[PDB]
């Protein structure tokens, strides 16, 4: 592997001698929860309405607050 | 916006981190030269009340500093007209559990100004507008959530009526993204992800139309097994370059997590990417990745630096930038085209060398990472050849002043799981000085470079890394502020150290120089940590402690203590 | 022992924290003048790598520093021919509980040296002996138990072959003792308390013998109702002075507790007491009480200056001290006789004035603390018109340069339980300047006094209280550090300020002076606390706060921030 | 009470204007607890004891340690 055999232009990358081509199934199988995976999604939502909520505020009243609710 | 350009513009101000739009960190004044140098001395200081590494440099704006510290993130406002009141202050409560996942040392490396107003953000995630004279809270907002590992360390970057704004948090799987947002009220326009669809990655209809070959389309996906590029990495918490006439800023995503490779097949697109993005879009113009398949957290953030200058003999519109990875890269700014990719040091081996037409390393895999394996003598080490640190460019004699880490490690990586809040490296490494000082343990290099050929002219050594970077003023000065606690200045012509002052604390931020009442002044942060200080500042012993970096910088402790503050000289 | 006193016998050399044996706090080198002072400029510094109060002053053997920082109490020695390289250094590790039974910061006045040794106490109540050159632990041994309230903040003193040490925590009920140590190995010869049997308090059998009118013996008990002299205070926290040739050394018991002098009817013996005591003995050859059944809290700990001058044309062996209670006391050290007994200000008004003859102040009723009363406008305050402060004094124009607090009070006590570990004030007070400032806004003074006479002869006002001292060297000049953070440089002649410098934080210790290659330095250690920054350093905002402190220096952190180091300036 | 009328040489103290001679038995009784007034003195001597077999254990071994057993 060294970086030079690309299957597709911008996508070069090849399992080392003795590893892998793909790792699901595998010795090296993450295992990664879903749940855990879209953890940072939800949060980003979640936050991007509250702060939505605190533009929209600040706009209608004039004053900036953080703790609106 | 307007008034920002304002600043820029008014001599003696520095009202930019980086220096100006360029990033070129460095100064016209002229008052302080080689042949008086001699003679500068300590103007006045002021401490922060907060210990931890202090990184970043304060802003002048009119008559005004603003000075800031490591977490809980103070601001302090002075008149310059007297350093003894402080006007102004914001003193954040954040909760204490903000430092548990903050990878290394609770640093800030600054404020930004833009319409009158002080831009600064948390550790907590919490970004605000400050009015700059009063110190009045315009607006705040919540950029990160430090509940899934994701924080605020990064210094923000204004630019027209935006606010670019990055994540910390790739040794927690955090996806990196630049979020924008509105100078006036804080409202989210848009953020780019590192990883994923090329609709959440912001990519123009003509994205690398320039060079194909670095690949364009729906690789932000396709270069990793299933969902992995969720919790992928890419954060950017370096520093920003703007071109106004182009309407395109610059910067470099991180590191791919987690640090185990063999959990993340694929090149990993599009980490470790420098990038050209339309600044009211956010559309990314071009992108080119520096190192396809981290294997070594070669975050890729460091500071980009626009220049114009002849390749040649041929005046070209420039981006240079001198990775984690050991390879100094020049760029043409406007279509992304490779003009530069050359080692900084010899000792760089992860690379055979970056082939120009393919656009790619030529990995050697001796030194390459893997499961079940232990890799030895790598260079450069996770801590790289070049780190945070924001370097300066004279524009007579056409030189970048590098600040440079000569550091190597050994490395085994091991599996994990990931879980939002927990920290997800799966590395263990053992770091030590690189194999070329002149006693074969000095650990720093200034070492000043033609961007256009990557060829260095001098290098002057030092016992530790030159983390925090260098300022170049027309006085024909390099100056710079060491680990053990030190604020030099250099002859730009073959880097003689002709001053020096013993600060209280290793500094790890750049030197910046403004102008008050037809005088000169050089400002510098002192207070040690960053990656660098983690063994001193937590009381850390374990060599392997740090990520590896407590043992290589066990010496460290024998020559400074922690600190917080400033020191400003003058003639 | 003799190895001090070739220290102290060597030019440029500072190895007593009060300038010397009779702690004069001066010093003979005159490289530094009034011609040129306002050429003086920072040579470098020094971070503890700590914050909170940084109370003293490094002391220099040889070639060598010694830094001291705040809890918890680290040692830092350092080569002069290199500042930047730490020999050897020495952080404890204590309890965090410790902090919780100090009333007034986290503060250390300083380090002591005999026979080689560093001697360093702790906040957790451990002496230690270290050798000078490597830091080894000689000895180490308990002096005062935390868990009843009793720490160590006061520097040690070495005198002959022993180190006398008091602990603190008259605020907590605790009984004070001034206790000796070998100083080779650490063993308790004796301990003299403050109050109780002649036996546990150490008199001699002619004590007092010149002034029978002092009060003699039994008055240990006798002048309290029941036990309660066991928890009746009188710990010695402040400075001593010792007198080769006489073999005596001298010191100040501190206030009786509680506060609440509704609660301990009785003269209180011997807390505020001056003490003349034999050195191998401990026991006392003279004492003389300043201030009978305090009602004020005028821990009168403060230091004590050995001179020799005529008073009223004849050559007298003398002992001058400025009281919390705001009056100027000169006695015969060798006797014990009452000399001088004048008010440092006019303002003072607990007493109308102190009767040379019955040898007792005449107490004014209006300004009193008594139980289901308020007192107000007392003047001085119970931070009192002098602390911890080490000034100095002029042998050629034989005059005094005394940092003064200008600070009244408000005052009202309140029933409570002694209860061991716990706090026993029983009082709430309400602190302000004085009525004599320019502005009637300032706290703070340096004003020169003849100790012959008590008399003025100069005085510079300060914006707050000149907490730290002062010093004075030859070339006749006054140095002093503020708590808004400047280092200043008087003419002794007249008090006109000469040169300053702004230290990073505000400071609180006393400057001292040494001399390496010839070249004269001035040291001073920066990083505000101590009482007056409790507001400050504790993040505290009621007023009635900090024993009433807060109110008073609610400015401060508009000037200042925490900090903690050293800063040496020269020519 | 202006300090100058003393019952004996050096014991000049006098009662306030209203307030009593003993406080024992009166409002302003502290009514301290005898073993806790004695905390001080048997800390003092358990410390003592523990500093004189470090001292002692120093110059039998020659080496000084701070917890010997
Ligand atoms: O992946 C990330 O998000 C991330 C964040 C940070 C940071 O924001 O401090 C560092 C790094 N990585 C790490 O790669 C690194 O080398 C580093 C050094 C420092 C520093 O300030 O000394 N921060 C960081
Ligand atoms: O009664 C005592 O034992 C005691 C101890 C201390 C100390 O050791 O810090 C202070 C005081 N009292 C208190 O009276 C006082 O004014 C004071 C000021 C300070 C300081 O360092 O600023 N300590 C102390
Ligand atoms: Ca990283
Ligand atoms: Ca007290």
């Amino acid at each position: 592997y060294d970086g030079q055999n690309c299957k597709e232009p911008g996508n070069c990358w090849e399992n080392k001698p003795g590893y892998p081509e793909k790792i699901a199934g595998s010795k090296y199988d993450p295992k990664h929860d879903p749940v855990e995976l879209n953890k940072q999604e939800e949060s980003i939502k979640a936050m991007d309405a509250r702060n939505a909520k605190r533009i929209a505020n600040a706009k209608s009243s004039g004053n900036f607050v953080f703790d609106v609710k | 916006d307007a008034d920002l350009d304002k600043q820029v513009n008014t001599a003696g101000a520095w009202p930019i981190a980086t220096g100006g739009y360029y990033s070129q960190h460095n100064s016209p004044l002229a008052q302080i030269n080689k042949s008086n140098v001699k003679n500068v001395k300590a103007a006045w200081s002021f401490s922060t009340g907060v210990l931890n590494g202090h990184e970043g440099a304060p802003l002048v704006i009119g008559d005004m500093m603003y000075v800031h510290s490591a977490f809980p993130n103070n601001t302090y406002a002075l008149n310059l007209n007297d350093p003894g009141k402080i006007v102004w202050q914001h003193k954040p409560k954040q909760d204490a559990s903000t430092k548990a996942v903050m990878c290394c040392d609770v640093v800030d490396r600054g404020l930004a100004y833009g319409a009158g107003q002080i831009v600064k953000k948390q550790a907590n995630g919490h970004l605000l507008a400050l009015d700059a004279k009063t110190g009045k809270i315009n607006w705040e907002v919540e950029v990160c959530d430090p509940k899934v590992g994701s924080t605020l360390t990064q210094a923000p970057f204004v630019a027209k009526d935006t606010v670019l704004m990055g994540c910390s948090g790739a040794e927690l799987g955090v996806r990196g993204a630049v979020n924008a947002f509105d100078l006036k009220t804080g409202e989210l326009k848009w953020r780019a992800f590192a990883t994923g669809s090329d609709d959440s990655v912001r990519l123009a209809k003509d994205f690398n139309s320039a060079n194909p070959h670095y690949g364009q389309f729906g690789l932000g996906t396709k270069t990793w097994e299933g969902d992995a590029w969720k919790i992928g990495g890419g954060t950017n918490w370096g520093w920003y370059a703007y071109d106004p006439k182009l309407n395109l800023f610059y910067y470099g995503s991180g590191n791919p997590a987690p640090w185990n490779e063999t959990m993340r097949p694929g090149d990993n697109k599009w980490t470790m990417t420098i990038w050209g993005r339309d600044l009211d879009t956010g559309m990314a113009k071009w992108g080119y990745q520096k190192t396809p398949h981290d294997e070594w957290d070669f975050a890729g953030v460091n500071q980009m630096v626009l220049t114009d200058q002849p390749v040649n003999g041929k005046m070209t519109p420039l981006l240079s930038h001198i990775d984690r990875n050991g390879i100094l890269y020049t760029l043409n700014r406007e279509n992304g085209n490779l003009i530069v990719a050359e080692k900084v040091d010899p000792a760089v081996n992860v690379f055979k060398k970056v082939d120009l037409k393919t656009g790619t390393p030529v990995r050697d895999p001796e030194f390459a990472t893997r499961m079940d394996h232990k890799g030895t003598n790598i260079c450069p080490s996770a801590m790289g050849f070049h780190n945070q640190g924001v370097d300066s460019y004279d524009p007579e004699s056409r030189t970048l002043y590098a600040g440079l880490n000569h550091i190597c490690m050994d490395w085994e990586p091991f599996m994990l799981p990931y879980r939002a809040g927990q920290f997800f490296v799966g590395a263990t490494l053992a770091m030590y000085p690189g194999p070329n000082g002149p006693t074969k343990k000095e650990m720093g290099q200034i070492r000043a470079f033609d961007l256009t050929t990557g060829k260095a002219k001098w290098t002057k050594w030092e016992k530790f890394a030159a983390w925090g970077g260098t300022l170049y003023t027309k006085g024909g000065l390099v100056w710079y502020a060491t680990l053990d606690g030190y604020l030099k200045a250099l002859d730009n012509k073959d880097g003689k150290e002709l001053w020096n002052f013993k600060m209280p604390s290793g500094g790890i931020g750049s030197p910046m120089t403004y102008s008050f009442k037809g005088k000169q002044y050089i400002g510098s942060m002192y207070g040690v940590g960053g990656w660098p200080g983690v063994g001193l500042v937590f009381d850390l012993t374990d060599p392997s402690a740090g990520l590896g970096a407590v043992g290589a910088f066990r010496e460290l402790q024998n020559h400074t203590q922690m600190g917080g503050g400033l020191m400003v000289f003058s003639l």
